[PDB]
């Protein structure tokens, strides 16, 4: 995908001055790296079996 | 009877808003000036956008 710093620059430039300071936690959350949440616990893999 | 204050005041203020500029005793026409209030609002707008 596109890089996160350009997304920061774009979405910070798009906010108004009144909208800026409360949007900063949202913009940060859109620039945070994906750390995948714990998915489905299957049994043992076919190679583990 | 009780809004006579505001109608005479708004006649005075409406004459005051289009106040005219005089050469000496005679009137210069096509004279446009920028007030200190208008210039200060321009300065405040530019200052707020640069602070933004």
């Amino acid at each position: 995908e596109g890089n996160s710093v350009a997304g920061i620059i774009k979405s910070v430039n798009e906010t108004s001055g009144a909208n800026l300071l409360s949007s900063l936690k949202t913009i940060k959350a859109q620039a945070a790296p994906i750390y995948p949440a714990a998915a489905s616990s299957t049994g043992y893999s076919t190679q583990a079996k | 009877a009780k809004n006579a204050s505001e109608v005479s005041e708004l006649l005075a203020k409406s004459l005051a808003e289009k106040a005219v500029v005089t050469e000496g005793g005679k009137v210069v026409e096509g004279f446009s000036y920028v007030s200190k209030a208008v210039a200060a609002k321009v300065i405040a707008t530019r200052r707020a956008e640069v602070h933004e």
